[PDB]
C-alpha cells in the first residue's frame, strides 16, 4: 500500500508503527473512510470555532436560551438540552449512513484533469484541520477546568483581533 | 414474501398498505433487519420505564446528579448533561456497528429443531412491546406536558400494586 | 559524498565541513558511527532526567528539600553526593558488562530483539535509524546547553523560561 493517495512530502509514506503492514485492501478502505471523515469533520469544527466568535445565529436554539447567549468552546455541549443534542446526532447520522441531504448530484464537480491533486489537498488539509482541533480543545477544556493553567487568555488564542 | 417468517394466525400476512410488495429481498432483509432491532429496543424500554419506579440504581451519572432523584420517562433526559448522553449513544453505537461487547459466541446458542420457532416468538414479542412502547410514552408524554391530564396521575396504570 | 553511513537528512545533507569522513580508515568511521549512537542515546535519557526531576521540584511533588537551595538538578553535587557515585558505579559496571560481551564493530546491539519492537519492512528501519541517530544529536546539543545555563545563572530550566518572559505560565 506504499501508493495509494496521501503519499505526499516530506514524509514519503508515513506508517511507522506498522499499522499497513498485514491487510487486506478492505481494512486499508476502511481506514481511509475513517481518515477522510475525521478530516472533514475537523476542518468544519475549527470553522465552526472560528465564526461564532463574531456571529451568532437570530433563532432561539432549545426552548429558551436563544443562539445568542451560549458560551463558545467546549462548553455549549451543557448549555443545549440534551434533546437538541441528541436529535443533532441523529440528523447528523441520517446524513451519514443513509447518506440523505448530501448527495447533491450539484455537489460532484467535473475536477477536468485536476482529481487526484484535489484529493491530496483534501486528506492533508483534514490532517492539519485534525491537528488544529485537538489543540483547539486543550487549551479550552483546561483553561475552563481551571481558569488560566494556560496564561493565555481568550479562546481563540492567535487571532487577536476578534478580542478573544 | 407470502412464506418468509413472521406468519402467525391472528393476521397471517399482514400488509395491509402494500409496503412490501415488488421489493427485492435485500431490502425486505433490511426492513426485517429494522424490525428485529425496533422490537428488541422497545421491549428493553416496556422494562426500563417499569425498574426505576420502584428501584434507583444508587450511582452518580454526572458529577452532581443523583439516579436518586432524576424522574422516570421522558423527564430524565434533560436531567443528565448532554455529554453523558452523547458518551452513550456511541457506545451504544460501538455496540450496533462495528458489534464489540455483544458477539460473544457463548450467548449465540444452538436451538436445533427451534430455530424456526424461537425466532417467531421474538419478532411477535417485539411487536406487542412497540405498541407498549407507544402507549408507555403517550402516557408519560402528555401529562408531563399538561400533569393531570388522563386523571390517571401515577405511570404503570396497570399494575397499581406497585403503587407508580 | 558519504560511504553508505544511513545518516544524511533533506534540512542540510552531508554534513562534514571539517573533513573527517575521508581522512578516516574503513574502521574509525565504524567507531565514529557507535561513537555518535552511544553518545546520542545517554543524552536522550540524560535531558528527560533533567526535565522530569527539575519539574517535580517546581510543582512541590516531592517535598520541600528536593533539590534544596534553588532546584537545579545539578545540585545533586551537594545533597547526596554518594547516591550520585554509586549510581555512575552501578552504570559502569552494566557498561563493563557491555565492554566484555560486544565485541569491536558491534557495541550498539544489545541483541534486544524478541525483548522489544522492530519495524518489519527494511526501508523502514533505515528510517528508524536515522530517526534514533538525530534525536541523539538533538539530546547531545540540548544537555550541553542545559549544562551551560545552569552553571551560569543558578535557576531551573523552567524558572529560568518563566522569568525573562519567555513563557506565559
Ligand atoms: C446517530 C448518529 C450517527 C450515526 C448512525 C453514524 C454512523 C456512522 N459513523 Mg458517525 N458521526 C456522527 C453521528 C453518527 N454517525 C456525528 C455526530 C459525528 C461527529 C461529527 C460523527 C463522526 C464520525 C467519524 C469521525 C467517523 C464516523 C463513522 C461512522 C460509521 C461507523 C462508526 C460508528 O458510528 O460507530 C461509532 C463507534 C465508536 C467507537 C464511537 C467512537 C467514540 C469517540 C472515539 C469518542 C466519543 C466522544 C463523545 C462521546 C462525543 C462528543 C462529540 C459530540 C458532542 C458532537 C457509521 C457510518 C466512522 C466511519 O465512517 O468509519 C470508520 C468514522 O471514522 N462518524
Ligand atoms: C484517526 C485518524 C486517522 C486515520 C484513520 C488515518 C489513517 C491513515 N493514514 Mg493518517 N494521519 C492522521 C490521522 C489519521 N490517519 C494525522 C492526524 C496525520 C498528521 C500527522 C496523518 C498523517 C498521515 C501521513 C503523512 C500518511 C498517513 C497515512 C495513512 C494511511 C496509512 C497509515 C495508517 O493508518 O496505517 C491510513 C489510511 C499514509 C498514507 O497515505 O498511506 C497510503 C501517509 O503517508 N497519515
Ligand atoms: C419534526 C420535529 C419535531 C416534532 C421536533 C420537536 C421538538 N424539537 Mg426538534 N428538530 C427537528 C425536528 C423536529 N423537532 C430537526 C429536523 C432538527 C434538526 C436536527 C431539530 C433540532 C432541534 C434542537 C437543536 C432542539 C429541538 C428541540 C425540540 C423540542 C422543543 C422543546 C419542546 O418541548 O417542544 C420539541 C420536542 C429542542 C429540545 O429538545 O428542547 C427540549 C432543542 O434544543 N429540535
Ligand atoms: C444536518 C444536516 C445536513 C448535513 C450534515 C449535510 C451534509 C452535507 N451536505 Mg447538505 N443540505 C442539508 C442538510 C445537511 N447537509 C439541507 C437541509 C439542504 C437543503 C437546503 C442541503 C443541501 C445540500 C446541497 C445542495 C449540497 C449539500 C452537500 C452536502 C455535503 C457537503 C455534506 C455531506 C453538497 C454535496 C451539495 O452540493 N447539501
Ligand atoms: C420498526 C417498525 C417495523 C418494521 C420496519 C416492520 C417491518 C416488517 N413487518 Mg412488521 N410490525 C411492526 C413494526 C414493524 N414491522 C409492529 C409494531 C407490529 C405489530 C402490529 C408488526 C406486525 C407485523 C405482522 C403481523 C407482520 C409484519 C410483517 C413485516 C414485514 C413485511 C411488512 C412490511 O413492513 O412491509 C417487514 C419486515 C409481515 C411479515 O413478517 O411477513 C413476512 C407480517 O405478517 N409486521
Ligand atoms: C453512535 C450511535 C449509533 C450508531 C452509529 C448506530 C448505527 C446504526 N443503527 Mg442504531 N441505535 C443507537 C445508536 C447507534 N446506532 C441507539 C442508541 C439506539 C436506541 C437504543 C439505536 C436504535 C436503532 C434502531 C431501532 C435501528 C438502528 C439502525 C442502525 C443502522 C442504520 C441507522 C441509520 O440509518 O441511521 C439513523 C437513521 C435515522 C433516520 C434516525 C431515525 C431516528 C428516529 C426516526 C427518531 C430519533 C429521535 C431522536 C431523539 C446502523 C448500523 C437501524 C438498522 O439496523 O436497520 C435499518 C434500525 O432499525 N439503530
Ligand atoms: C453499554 C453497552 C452495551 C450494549 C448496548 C450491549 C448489548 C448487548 N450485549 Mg453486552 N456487554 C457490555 C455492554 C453492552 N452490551 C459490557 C460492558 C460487557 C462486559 C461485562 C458486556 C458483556 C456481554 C456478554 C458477555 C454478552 C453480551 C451480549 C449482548 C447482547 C445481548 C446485546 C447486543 C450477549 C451476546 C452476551 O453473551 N454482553
Ligand atoms: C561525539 C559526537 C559526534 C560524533 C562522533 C559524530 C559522528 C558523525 N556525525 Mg555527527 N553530530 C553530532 C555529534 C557527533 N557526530 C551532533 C551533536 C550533531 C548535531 C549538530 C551532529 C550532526 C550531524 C549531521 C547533520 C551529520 C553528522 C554526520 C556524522 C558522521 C560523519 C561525520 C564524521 O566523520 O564524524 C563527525 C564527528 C567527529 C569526527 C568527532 C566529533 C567532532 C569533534 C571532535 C567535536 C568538537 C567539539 C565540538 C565542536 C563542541 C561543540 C559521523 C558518523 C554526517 C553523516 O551522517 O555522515 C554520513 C551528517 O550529515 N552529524
Ligand atoms: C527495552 C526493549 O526490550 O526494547 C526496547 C528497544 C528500544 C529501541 C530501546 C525502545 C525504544 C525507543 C526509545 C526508548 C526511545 C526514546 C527516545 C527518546 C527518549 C528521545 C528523547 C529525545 C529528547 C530530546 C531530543 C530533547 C529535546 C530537548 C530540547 C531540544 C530542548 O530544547 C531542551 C531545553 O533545554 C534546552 C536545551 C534549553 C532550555 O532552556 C529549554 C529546554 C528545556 C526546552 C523501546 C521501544 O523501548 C523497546
Ligand atoms: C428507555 C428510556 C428511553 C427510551 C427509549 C426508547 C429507545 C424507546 C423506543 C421506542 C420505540 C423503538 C418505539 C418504536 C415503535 C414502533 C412502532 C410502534 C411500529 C409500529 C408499526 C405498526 C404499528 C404496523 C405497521 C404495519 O401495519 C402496517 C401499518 C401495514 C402492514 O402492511 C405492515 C406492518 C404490519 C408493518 C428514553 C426515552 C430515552 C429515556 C427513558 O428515561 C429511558
Amino acid at each position: 500500500f506504499e501508493n495509494e493517495l496521501g503519499v505526499i512530502a516530506p514524509t514519503g509514506f508515513f506508517d511507522p508503527l506498522g499499522f499497513t503492514q498485514d491487510i487486506d485492501q478492505e481494512k486499508f478502505d476502511q481506514y481511509r473512510t475513517a481518515e477522510l471523515k475525521h478530516g472533514r469533520v475537523a476542518q468544519l469544527a475549527v470553522v465552526g470555532y472560528v465564526v461564532p466568535e463574531f456571529f451568532r445565529w437570530g433563532f432561539d436554539i432549545a426552548p429558551g436560551i436563544a443562539c445568542a447567549d451560549v458560551p463558545n468552546g467546549v462548553a455549549a455541549i451543557n448549555a443545549i438540552p440534551a434533546l437538541g443534542w441528541a436529535q443533532i446526532i441523529f440528523a447528523i447520522g441520517a446524513v451519514d449512513v443513509r447518506g440523505w441531504f448530501g448527495n447533491f448530484d450539484i455537489g460532484k464537480p467535473d475536477l477536468k484533469g485536476k482529481e487526484e491533486e484535489r484529493a491530496l489537498q483534501e486528506l492533508q488539509h483534514g490532517r492539519l484541520a485534525m491537528l488544529a482541533i485537538l489543540e483547539l480543545l486543550r487549551h479550552d477544556s483546561q483553561n475552563l477546568v481551571k481558569p488560566g493553567f494556560d496564561g493565555l487568555d481568550n479562546l481563540i488564542t492567535g487571532l487577536p483581533f476578534l478580542y478573544n | 414474501f407470502e412464506n418468509e417468517l413472521g406468519v402467525i394466525a391472528p393476521t397471517g400476512f399482514f400488509d395491509p398498505l402494500g409496503l412490501s410488495k415488488n421489493i427485492s429481498k435485500e431490502k425486505f432483509d433490511e426492513y426485517r433487519t429494522a424490525e428485529l432491532k425496533h422490537g428488541r429496543a422497545a421491549m428493553l424500554a416496556v422494562l426500563g420505564y417499569i425498574a426505576p419506579e420502584t428501584y434507583r440504581f444508587g450511582f452518580d451519572i454526572a458529577p452532581g446528579v443523583s439516579t436518586y432523584d432524576i424522574p422516570n420517562g421522558v423527564a430524565a433526559i434533560d436531567y443528565i448533561p448532554a455529554l453523558g448522553w452523547a458518551q452513550i449513544i456511541f457506545l451504544i453505537g460501538a455496540v450496533d456497528y462495528w458489534g464489540v461487547l455483544g458477539d460473544f459466541s457463548f450467548g449465540k446458542p444452538d436451538l436445533g429443531d427451534k430455530e424456526e420457532e424461537r425466532k417467531l416468538q421474538e419478532l411477535q414479542h417485539g411487536r406487542l412491546a412497540m405498541l407498549a412502547f407507544l402507549e408507555l410514552l403517550r402516557h408519560d408524554s402528555q401529562n408531563f406536558v399538561s400533569p393531570g391530564f388522563d386523571g390517571y396521575d401515577k405511570m404503570i396504570t396497570g399494575l397499581p400494586f406497585m403503587y407508580g | 559524498a558519504p560511504p553508505g553511513l544511513v545518516g544524511a537528512l533533506p534540512p542540510v545533507g552531508f554534513f562534514d565541513p571539517a573533513g573527517f569522513a575521508a581522512k578516516a580508515s574503513p574502521e574509525e568511521l565504524s567507531r565514529y558511527r557507535e561513537v555518535e549512537i552511544m553518545h546520542g542515546r545517554f543524552a536522550q535519557l540524560a535531558v528527560l532526567g533533567f526535565i522530569i526531576p527539575e519539574k517535580c521540584a517546581y510543582d512541590g511533588s516531592f517535598g520541600d528539600d528536593f533539590l534544596a537551595p534553588t532546584g537545579r538538578a545539578l545540585e545533586v553535587f551537594n545533597t547526596d553526593p554518594l547516591w550520585l557515585g554509586l549510581t555512575l558505579a552501578v552504570i559502569s559496571a552494566l557498561e563493563t558488562v557491555r565492554l566484555i560481551e560486544t565485541e569491536p564493530g558491534t557495541r550498539t546491539d544489545a541483541k534486544i530483539e524478541s525483548l522489544g519492537w522492530r519495524p518489519k519492512t527494511e526501508s523502514e528501519y533505515i528510517n528508524y535509524q536515522v530517526r534514533e541517530l538525530q534525536q541523539g544529536r538533538l539530546a547531545m546539543l540540548a544537555f550541553a546547553g542545559e549544562v551551560a545555563q545552569e552553571l551560569v545563572n543558578d535557576k531551573p530550566l523552567l524558572v529560568n523560561l518563566q522569568d525573562s518572559g519567555f513563557v506565559s505560565w
